């Protein structure tokens, strides 16, 4: 069938499709994550992620994680920098138990001392496993650098605030951002009528629009950190356009036109631009992609290096020029047609599966607020103009840096350098 | 003349039989543990698999195969020099206390 | 006020010196 | 395309995840 | 008696004064530290200052020690940036014995593996003490982002090469940096010929200059902590004269003029510019005085504040536009006047211990080469005019400027906005 796409008057959206899968995906995206936060409740989204399965008013935390492996299910909590989901699977038959435990963890958080208290600890644990990839670190103390709020805020909790997160500070936190308004229950497998019951079953009680952030503004700083791995993972972006504008497209089309993620296995990424700009001048192992976060109010677009710590001033300098000409003009259609291609068929690849097609409803309902068929996103990819890429590497080149660099620094040049 | 009946008590001795050198088969007192703990961890790590395979040979009452057998020329005093300055500096605070 | 950060020490005292760095009326404050 | 981040940890029932952007 | 300064053909400089006061101190000045530190090595100073107990050629620890300890002497260690400060201190009757240790420690250090192993941790245990005082984190990170360069390295050893710090990098950073060009002995009721001898007989090889570091380049960068402290300290400086120069004294004198430490106990710092400037505006618990920061290559200048996290922003800016009224020209000849008292007090308030003067003559030696006396010090404080100290906050204000921020830091400006 199709989308169901509906709003209650709440402002709560519903969106089922029926693919008849003999299992089905449950998802409440939340618009809420480490944007919406403040000096002093930083880190409270993350305890957030992690107290899923603490007691809540209706089902015991014994109950909620006994019910949901019974029925051979699984809660996961996403949350990105300005979306928390909250989705549950499992089987057909059984999805209404894990309906009524998802909505029982969302709509009523008991967050008992003792329980907080015990999840405090599991903070560390969680940062120290997500933080053993530099890149995680390289992207925080990015982001970090790249704006003065909202956005500079981690995904992950704090030092000093480890064990510091009070449970009041995550009811202030639920009750003032988990909102009707903000929340859209996207369920695949599901019907619509039951997916409008539950939600008008549960959600229903939190009034909408609730406690709402400021908007980000761009730093422009570099933070620097030198932690001695040979590997010097560097970053240097600049502001580009908000998702959602047709600049937002022309930079992923320039995303793709510098180069992404390896399309072959072992491979040179021939028609990525960067790595062999990269490669004329750096002979030595290296890898650069380029880097495009698009949120809400305000992008990233950037170049990604790893290189050797000696090399990597190169390897940046390199990329850059490669970028500094693309700016110019020396840009070929044939590299815009392809990169238009490799952009649709990733897109179709990524909504291909059931994790992809639900976290993509989730953010269309979220912050379009209607769902947008992947044909009209194809033909908004073909849309972007030469003309437009171009503008956008101008936009990049002749714009205020913001770099963030993790490794033996040493040679890695600084922004004032770049 | 001394070396001829210095290298057969290192015959007699069955420690080259074992595969073993001398400072392993030295007696692990107070100033030994410490000149073990200040080895380089190749020479420990050496000295730790030496042990293990004469322990292992001793169990099944075997001998190492005569060519590879520890030499009287070959066999070098690893421990000596740590042991030594444990020694003098042990000596030396004996001696600040004794007066 | 340079406060340079020393170390009690006997025998022993690592000190080490930074610049005028305040902290004058903390305490009385 | 080049990986969110992507850094979710493993989990049943309980698995936290979160993503950043490209790598 | 009078200092005698004697520049010996090694180029080392030995001075003596024979106070004939009970206890005599002995100290050898050498021109390394941090600032010599390059990537690679990095806290490696750090050990050497801890190292100073450690097994020598000459002497085991446990003569050392004892022996230091049974004559009732002092070894201490003083690092600065740019200096390390060898001092022993007993009765002038043993002062031989302490000597000898002295040039053992500094000239024929062992750096034996399983001494500097066990040393390591001493390096984390004088980390957290020195942290303990915020100040410490603070002005490390004002000098990380100030320079990128020399005078960025830390005087405390980074995190991650606590345990990697090795005897080697210990050997090569003596045999590089402890040289004879490199080094004054100063010596407090010692005659001269005496220091002489013992010069000769210790400090004769290892000649020549060494290994020479890279001049300081200034960053203007901004670190901010975010600790959580109650109370935020805040640094803002730009860059300034080199130590012995013309500029620096009306730096001196600039900050004398603003504020630099209170003289009457639980005071108002009446005489303080800044501080009433920022008392008017800001009723809550504050606190502020001048950074003045001279180095060989180049100077740092600016203000240090302490105040309540939510009233940093006003007291940053109270303080900034109190030196930017300085530098239009509001500035009177009585104000001039009653700071180049204060300036002249505390330099013969800081020569009057024979601490003080021990570092200074060190100081004098290693910087300038020979000694000059208080009186002409005194007359380079007079010599200032008005206008020099209207142009040097007319620099600061005009310069580039770098800012480290540590506390709850939700209202602490950035260096853009000010």
């Amino acid at each position: 069938q199709d989308l169901e796409f509906t709003r209650l008057p709440n402002g709560l959206v519903i969106a089922s499709l029926e693919n008849y899968a003999p299992a089905s995906r449950i998802g409440l995206f939340i618009k809420a994550g480490s944007r919406y936060e403040d000096s002093n409740n930083l880190g409270t989204s993350h305890l957030l992620r992690l107290a899923s399965s603490l007691t809540t008013k209706g089902a015991s935390s014994f109950k909620i994680t006994r019910g949901i492996e019974a029925v051979g299910g699984k809660l996961s909590v996403t949350s990105t920098r300005e979306s928390m989901a909250y989705t549950v699977e499992c089987l057909r038959d059984d999805i209404e138990i894990l309906m009524e435990f998802l909505l029982n963890v969302t709509a009523a958080p008991e967050f008992r001392r003792w329980e907080v208290a015990a999840l405090q600890s599991q903070l560390r644990i969680d940062k120290a496993v997500a933080f053993q990839n530099p890149q995680a670190q390289v992207l925080e103390n990015l982001h970090a650098a790249a704006y003065r709020n909202a956005l500079a805020n981690s995904l992950y909790c704090p030092d000093y605030r480890i064990g510091k997160v009070t449970p009041d500070q995550l009811h202030y936190y639920v009750q003032n951002h988990f909102t009707s308004a903000r929340m859209a229950l996207i369920g695949l497998g599901v019907s619509h009528p039951v997916l409008k019951q539950v939600a008008e079953r549960f959600l229903n009680m939190r009034g909408g629009l609730g406690l709402s952030g400021a908007k980000a503004k761009y730093r422009g700083g570099e933070i620097r950190d030198q932690n001695g791995d040979s590997l010097v993972h560097a970053a240097l972006v600049a502001e580009s356009a908000a998702t959602g504008s047709a600049e937002a497209n022309a930079f992923s089309v320039l995303q793709h036109v510098l180069g992404a993620g390896p399309h072959v296995k072992r491979g040179s990424n021939a028609t990525s631009s960067l790595y062999q700009a990269v490669a004329k001048g750096v002979h030595q192992p290296f890898d650069v992609s380029a880097f495009n976060a698009s949120y809400s109010d305000s992008g990233l677009f950037g170049i990604y290096t790893i290189s050797q710590a000696a090399s990597a001033g190169d390897v940046i300098k390199s990329a850059y020029d490669q970028v500094k000409t693309i700016a110019q003009g020396n840009l070929s259609n044939t590299d815009v047609q392809a990169a238009k291609n490799k952009l649709k068929a990733g897109y179709l690849m990524s909504v291909e599966s059931s994790e992809g097609f639900l976290d993509e409803v989730g953010s269309q309902a979220l912050v379009a607020g209607s769902y947008v068929q992947p044909s009209t996103v194809l033909q908004q990819i073909d849309s972007v103009a030469d003309a437009d890429v171009i503008n956008a590497a101008k936009k990049f080149v002749s714009g205020r840096k913001s770099m963030a660099a993790s490794g033996n620094l040493g040679h890695t040049p600084f922004v004032d350098e770049l | 003349w001394l070396e001829g009946i210095r290298k057969w008590y290192y015959n007699a001795a069955g420690f080259n039989k074992l595969g073993l050198m001398r400072d392993d088969t030295i007696y692990e007192d107070d100033d030994v543990k410490e000149a073990i703990r200040r080895l380089p961890e190749n020479l420990y790590n050496d000295r730790v698999f030496r042990i293990k395979r004469a322990l292992d040979l001793t169990m099944r009452q075997q001998i190492l195969p005569k060519e590879q057998w520890t030499k009287y020329e070959e066999d070098k005093f690893y421990l000596e020099p740590y042991l030594k300055e444990v020694i003098r500096e042990r000596k030396e605070r004996e001696e600040w206390a004794k007066k | 006020g340079p406060f340079c950060a020393g170390v009690v020490g006997h025998a022993a005292l690592p000190a080490t010196s930074e610049s005028p760095v305040l902290d004058a009326k903390r305490s009385f404050l």
